């Protein structure tokens, strides 16, 4: 859902 | 503290994205295939912006994901109308990528939001918005969200950094020397305009939403995730 999004804020 | 906040600000500036117009004539299409890559980029290089703010990574998870979902295309836009401000008439996408007013028209629904950008950066060119303003600014739209309650100290975290950022941009406006009243309408004239990007940002979300049902584009990668909602 923020798959890629929480890949790049961690 | 006021002026390493600045500094800060200054420092986390995202990289210029470049790209260019196709070589044949745009189509709605392809216009939208050209912004559309632009926007994922700049979104890419917008995380590691939001990254750079002091204490951003120290909210939660959920409230960095939050934050950024709620404000994304208001920061694209905030750094579309800060590259435009000198330019009247044109939307300064990236360095060759300089849309003209009229170019809207190619695709619809474009123009209006294209007039809505325009005329939020006429208002910031009379105000002769200040490059440290701005930076402040746009560190306020990200800031500056709707959080209601999620079910998952970081919403008082959060309390302090926009304070800290908005601490920030009274300091920035105490050094034009004008008077007290001044500053006061001043800072009221550049928070009324926040209301204007969220407004323009939601016909442009809406706009892709749209687009992409329409399969009028295609969107990828991070683009696509944050529309997906
Ligand atoms: O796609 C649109 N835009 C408008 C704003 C903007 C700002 C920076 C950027 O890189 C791309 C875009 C693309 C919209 F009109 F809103 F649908």
């Amino acid at each position: 859902r923020h798959k890629i999004l929480h890949r790049l804020l961690q | 503290s006021p002026e390493q906040l600045v500094l800060t600000l200054l420092e986390a500036e995202p990289p210029h994205v470049l790209i260019s117009r196709p070589s044949a004539p745009f189509t709605e299409a392809s216009m939208m295939m050209s912004l559309t890559k632009l926007a994922d980029k700049e979104l890419v290089h917008m995380i590691s912006w939001a990254k750079k703010i002091p204490g951003f990574v120290e909210l939660s998870l959920f409230d960095q994901v939050r934050l950024l979902e709620s404000c994304w295309m208001e920061v694209l836009m905030m750094g579309l109308m800060w590259r435009s401000i000198d330019h009247p008439g044109k939307l300064i996408f990236a360095p060759d990528l300089v849309l003209d007013r009229d170019e809207g028209k190619c695709v619809e629904g474009i123009l209006e939001i294209f007039d809505m950008l325009l005329a939020t950066t006429s208002r910031f060119r009379e105000l002769k918005l200040q490059h440290k303003e701005y930076l402040c600014v746009k560190a306020m739209i990200l800031l500056n969200s709707s959080m209601y309650p999620l079910v998952t100290d970081s919403s008082r975290k959060l309390a302090h950094l926009l304070n800290a950022v908005t601490d920030a941009l009274v300091w920035v406006i105490a050094k034009s020397g004008i008077s007290s009243q001044q500053q006061s309408m001043r800072l009221a004239n550049l928070l009324m305009l926040l209301s204007h990007v969220r407004h323009a940002s939601n016909k442009g979300m809406e706009h892709l939403l749209n687009m992409k049902c329409k399969n009028v584009v295609p969107v990828y990668d991070l683009l696509l995730e944050m529309l997906n909602a």
